[PDB]
């Protein structure tokens, strides 16, 4: 069945889905073509099928939460006297119906979001994130007058497509690179960025410059707000802003033996790494809760991130 | 305690005439906000139960507003009723008139024009009325407010010398300051009854007094008194009115004015824009308007849209659904 097609495929189907939900669809059109009928055959079914699928795909983390919001509502409902079918349809036949609050959370975000950005303020945000432009877009329609730095967001270059977002909404834009990030900071009032994934303790998950930005804000005194849906809390807990499941093989170094000048305004273009090391670069860092000023989502602007411990606690029984 | 207060309007609709032809002077707003309503307020807060208002120039229509405003409310703290006599009333004629009505009850407040102010006169009229309750030949007490002599706020009317008994607080002199006028010629017989007095010419003149129910009918008698100042206090010093004293109340706290002239109307104004006269102030929406308070005293009521490259500077007021 392919599941991981399936998983990649509604990806590419729709800009604005998130992966967590991706991966809910994925479930939900599997427990379509799923013969079951057996809870040892009705649930040993996506287990295997989110293992599956969490073996298929190399960073798993927002998939795997999107998996397990799945479950829980699964065997909750069949906990109850729980009949299985009566689920099954209900899942198929709301899948379509699941991807609308999805959209919903998103512009439930950006209308709790946009008031954090104040007329003649500067705003600050690394790489492309759907919630922060949300947020971004939804302030601009309402004639507030501000301009945003985006950062140049090595490897994946989002900082380019979040630019030219923010440009055709008449959005005054400049882009610092990963290394002036800093230098900007006496000149922001706000830093925004998204989440691929909100951890137990309210930590953040995301691109891999994002926690040097949290860094810069907390030194320079400047609100730091993280826009992400709910479906994006996931039960796991980093031990260190280093601890995460890695795809690839990091940080290595080489192992040379006999193995047979610059100037700072200059700027050499064609001096980057290459793919092969950038594939040694990690993809991803982790936010600790104590860099985070106000966590934005569905639910409401999170401040404790005691209380995004709080929902997993009640999502788990 | 029941407290009355007659309100002079109409008094100097002359001064603003290109105005007051189609609205009246009590009309005008100061910053968003009529005239006649910072008097109400100031009143309200003075404890008046009973207001006449006294008007001539479009009466009608400041009758109207009178009938459609906040204070014929159920809830409203006082009863408003106003008064149309033929054009251009002298403060004397008024009160000669408010003889033959037999509407002054007790004590009661007179004002011209249209007072802007935050001073109690609570521990005002106490002090006027134990004032009264030894000696009943105390029949006005001036409410003025300290300042400095060249003061913004003090001017041609203001700026006036006063000589006041330190302890008795009763003013044995008056003098407005005019040009020429070089000298303060006191009558050497106030000195040996009253004997720590105070020259004082930082004071403003409110020109907000505290009158008693004798003074209607001391205005019947000495039908020749027309200014509440230049006749009447005069009149009561030099002993036109043989037996009368009067006292003066120097506020130290607050804000006290009359709009009168243009540029009054212009110095009280801007004088509201900074928070002199709070809680009377454009952001607390009295009348139910939408103001919000920003730095360097900028007023913005909501649906006011703002083109980007548009530079509005400090000390800056604007009213809803105004597009720059």
């Amino acid at each position: 069945f392919d599941i991981v097609q399936v998983y990649k495929k509604f990806l590419q189907d729709d800009p604005e889905i998130t992966m967590p939900v991706a991966a809910i669809e994925a479930l939900v059109q599997l427990l379509s073509r799923s013969q079951a009928k057996t809870i040892s055959e009705f649930m040993d079914i996506l287990q295997n099928g989110s293992n599956t699928l969490k073996e298929g795909v190399q960073n798993n983390i927002s998939l795997s939460a999107g998996c397990d919001i799945f479950q829980r509502f699964v065997t909750r409902s069949l906990h109850d006297v729980g009949d299985f079918e009566q689920c099954k349809r209900h899942l198929v036949e709301n899948g379509k119906l699941f991807i609308q609050r999805a959209r919903a959370c998103r512009q439930r975000i950006a209308h709790l979001g946009y008031p954090l950005i104040r007329d003649g303020s500067v705003i600050l945000t690394h790489g492309f994130s759907r919630g922060v432009a949300a947020v971004l877009l939804a302030a601009a329609k309402r004639h507030v007058r501000f301009k945003v730095f985006v950062t140049e967001s090595r490897p994946s270059g989002s900082g380019c497509l979040m630019t030219r977002t923010l440009k055709n909404a008449c959005i005054p834009t400049c882009m610092v690179l990963d290394s002036a990030v800093s230098f900007t900071m006496n000149r922001v009032d706000l830093v925004l960025v998204g989440a691929e994934g909100v951890v137990e303790n309210g930590g953040l998950i995301n691109q891999i410059g994002t926690f040097q930005l949290a860094v810069f804000a907390k030194h320079a005194h400047k609100p730091f707000y993280a826009v992400a849906e709910s479906h994006k809390f996931v039960r796991m807990f980093p031990l260190s802003q280093y601890d995460i499941p890695f795809s690839r093989p990091i940080l290595e170094f080489d192992d040379p033996s006999p193995e047979t000048p610059t100037p700072s305004d200059a700027i050499h273009n064609e001096l980057i790494m290459n793919e092969e090391q950038i594939r040694n670069n990690p993809t991803l860092d982790v936010t600790p809760p104590e860099f985070v000023s106000g966590l934005i989502t569905d639910l409401g602007i999170i401040d404790s991130k005691s209380g995004v411990s709080e929902e997993l606690i009640k999502l788990y029984l | 305690h029941a407290l009355q207060a007659i309100v002079l309007s109409d008094s100097y609709n002359y001064r603003f005439r290109p105005l007051t032809l189609d609205k009246p002077r009590c009309l005008l707003p100061l910053a968003n906000t009529p005239l006649i309503e910072y008097t109400f307020e100031f009143l309200a807060l003075a404890g008046v139960q009973e207001v006449y208002v006294f008007c001539c120039a479009h009466a009608g229509q400041i009758r109207e507003y009178i009938e459609k405003s906040k204070w014929n409310l159920p809830s409203s703290p006082f009863s408003v009723n106003t008064i149309v006599s033929r054009e251009s009333l002298s403060v004397g004629d008024a009160l000669r008139e408010l003889d033959s009505k037999q509407l002054i009850t007790s004590d009661f407040i007179l004002v011209s024009g249209d007072v802007v102010s935050n001073v109690p006169l609570n521990e005002v009229l106490k002090e006027h009325r134990k004032r009264r309750e030894d000696d009943k030949n105390a029949i006005m007490t001036m409410v003025v407010r300290e300042a400095s002599p060249f003061h913004r706020t003090r001017a041609r009317t203001e700026s006036s010398v006063f000589v006041i008994d330190k302890k008795t607080s009763q003013c044995v002199h008056y003098q407005a300051n005019e040009r020429g006028k070089h000298y303060v010629s006191m009558d050497p017989e106030i000195f040996n009854e009253h004997e720590e007095l105070e020259v004082r010419n930082d004071l403003i003149d409110c020109q907000i007094d505290i009158c008693s129910n004798d003074v209607p009918a001391l205005f019947t008698e000495n039908f020749d008194y027309q200014d509440i100042r230049k006749d009447f206090v005069y009149g009561v010093l030099t002993s036109d009115l043989l037996g009368k004293k009067i006292h003066c109340h120097v506020a130290k706290e607050n804000y006290a004015a009359r709009v009168r002239s243009l540029q009054t109307y212009d110095a009280i104004s801007k004088d509201v824009l900074s928070r002199w006269v709070y809680p009377f102030v454009p952001d607390s929406n009295l009348l139910n308007q939408t103001f919000s308070y920003q730095r360097h005293q900028i007023y913005k009521e909501e649906d006011v849209v703002l083109a980007r490259s548009c530079i509005i500077k400090a000390r800056t007021l604007i009213g809803a659904y105004t597009k720059v």
